[PDB]
């Protein structure tokens, strides 16, 4: 490419393969955040950490 | 307040009693359930009173049986030293520091001049507070009145009795006065009080009617101390309460009988104080609307952690009520690692509780 065309700069040709964590990172991080939030709830109410697994699930 | 005999039988409720120990009453629960649909002439707070030894427990139980009321005995320190699993925490004192050791009523009687005794007096007031809301949860939510063996209003006289005898300093008196000014204004004054008047010597004779060892080998039960309680009661406390509650004073030198004490209650007209809306008698217990009744029931059911968190005041100038930080950490690692209080009392696997894997319920107004 002897010129830097902005149309050619912005058009997704498809040569960028997404990563392994690209479709899966946000649901597993939000699930870990939810499990940790339920753990933190059970810790602050002086329960066992893995006592109520209904809240965890 | 009609008794069992004039009513023709057992008391019938005016409506269904609210499960206040199981269902949480809040603002959104106040629409469907109303407070004043259960109130009647029997829905009044009666506090029996008196000196150290006056037969308050048997007389209060008989008054609860005859008037169809709930009996509430005087709170002792076995409510927190013995937890919900029955483990007494008085056996933890070798591991605990000497400023963090167990101190109960018999420890006051054997050692009056100890520092933590002042703490004990403050602790007793909190325990009385911890039953009085439990009194006011019973009157407002179910509609059945209660009888109290002693009152949180009736506990500053014990503080001044220790102070004039020399068991408390000026600092502990100022601290307990500050907690009383912080906390007593949120309570409703009782409807009726019964004081069992006794002389200073005869109570000592009633000490020999009990024959317990720690109250006969002690030092506090003397002539000046019981006279100090009698003077404090009859010159400050009953005169302060008689502007709100109908006071009944009986002489209890003899054995007495609870039926004439019942029959003096129905001779009192409780509707004569409702003619004036600014009357000092029954002022805290009158409510012009159903929404004010539900407002008080919300304050006394959903805001019991509020009234228990009003005790969090800072006072560091005294050296009797300040726990050392190394002693505090040692006390935490002994007391909270003990069997029966490692976790919340529902979820304790060490004491045989089963089904913890699917349990997510907690107690309403429960000490953690
Ligand atoms: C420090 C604590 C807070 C750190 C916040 C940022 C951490 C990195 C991160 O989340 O990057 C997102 C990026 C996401 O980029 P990506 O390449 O996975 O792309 C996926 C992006 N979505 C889902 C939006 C399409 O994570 C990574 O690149 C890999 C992270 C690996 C795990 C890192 C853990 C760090 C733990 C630190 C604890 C201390
Ligand atoms: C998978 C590993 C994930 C690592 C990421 C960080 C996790 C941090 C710990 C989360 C779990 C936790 O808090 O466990 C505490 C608990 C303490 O045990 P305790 O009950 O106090 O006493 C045992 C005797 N009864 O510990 C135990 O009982 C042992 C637990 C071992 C396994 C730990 C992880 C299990 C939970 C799944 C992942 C949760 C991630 C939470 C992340 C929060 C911050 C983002
Ligand atoms: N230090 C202290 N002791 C108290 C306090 N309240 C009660 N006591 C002690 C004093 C006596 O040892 C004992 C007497 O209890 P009460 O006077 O409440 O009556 P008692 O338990 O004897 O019941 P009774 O009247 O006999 O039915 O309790 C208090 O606030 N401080
Ligand atoms: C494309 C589908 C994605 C589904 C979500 C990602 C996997 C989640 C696995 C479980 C994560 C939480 C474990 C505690």
């Amino acid at each position: 490419s002897a010129v830097n065309d902005p149309l050619e700069l912005l058009t997704n040709k498809g040569t960028h393969e997404p990563s392994f964590l690209s479709p899966i990172w946000n649901p597993i991080a939000c699930g870990v955040a939810g499990v940790g939030a339920a753990i933190f709830i059970n810790w602050g109410f002086r329960k066992p950490v893995f006592s109520g697994i209904q809240k965890h699930i | 307040i009609s008794g069992k005999t004039m009513r023709g039988g057992p008391r019938v409720p005016k409506a269904a009693p609210y499960p206040y120990k199981t269902k949480k009453y809040s603002v959104f629960n106040a629409i469907f359930d109303k407070t004043s649909k259960r109130f009647d002439e029997n829905s009044k707070v009666i506090c029996v009173e008196g000196p150290i030894a006056a037969g308050k427990s048997k007389f209060a139980k008989e008054l609860a049986e005859e008037l169809d009321m709930e009996y509430y005995p005087a709170v002792d320190l076995d409510l927190i030293y013995i937890n919900s699993y029955g483990y007494d925490m008085r056996k933890l004192d070798p591991q605990l520091p000497p400023s963090c050791r167990s101190y109960d009523v018999r420890n006051f009687c054997l050692d009056p001049s100890h520092d933590l005794a002042a703490q004990f007096q403050i602790r007793m007031y909190m325990l009385r507070y911890s039953q009085y809301i439990d009194a006011l949860q019973h009157v407002l939510s179910t509609g059945q009145g209660v009888v109290l063996e002693r009152s949180p209003y009736s506990d500053f006289v014990f503080m001044e009795a220790m102070f004039r005898q020399g068991y408390l300093s000026r600092g502990a008196r100022s601290v307990y006065n500050e907690l009383r000014q912080n906390t007593i204004g949120e309570l409703l004054k009782p409807h009726l009080v019964i004081y069992l008047d006794l002389p200073v010597d005869a109570v000592k004779k009633q000490i020999k009617a009990r024959n317990v060892d720690y109250e006969v080998q002690s030092k506090v039960f003397s002539d000046a101390y019981l006279s100090d309680l009698e003077q404090l009661y009859k010159q400050q406390y009953l005169k302060d309460i008689s502007t709100h509650a109908e006071l009944l004073i009986y002489d209890w030198t003899a054995g007495g009988e609870t039926e004439v004490v019942v029959e003096d209650i129905e001779r009192i007209d409780f509707n004569q104080f409702e003619a004036d809306i600014h009357n000092k008698k029954m002022l805290d217990w009158r409510f012009p609307l159903e929404a004010e009744w539900c407002e008080a029931r919300i304050k006394y059911c959903h805001e019991k952690p509020d009234l228990m968190n009003y005790f969090n005041v800072p006072r560091f100038d005294v050296p009797e009520l300040v726990r050392s930080a190394d002693d505090g950490k040692v006390w935490r690692d002994v007391w909270f690692n003990a069997p029966g209080m490692k976790y919340r009392p529902g979820y304790n696997a060490d004491m045989g509780d089963e089904g913890l894997l699917t349990k997510t319920k907690i107690g309403i107004n429960q000490g953690i």
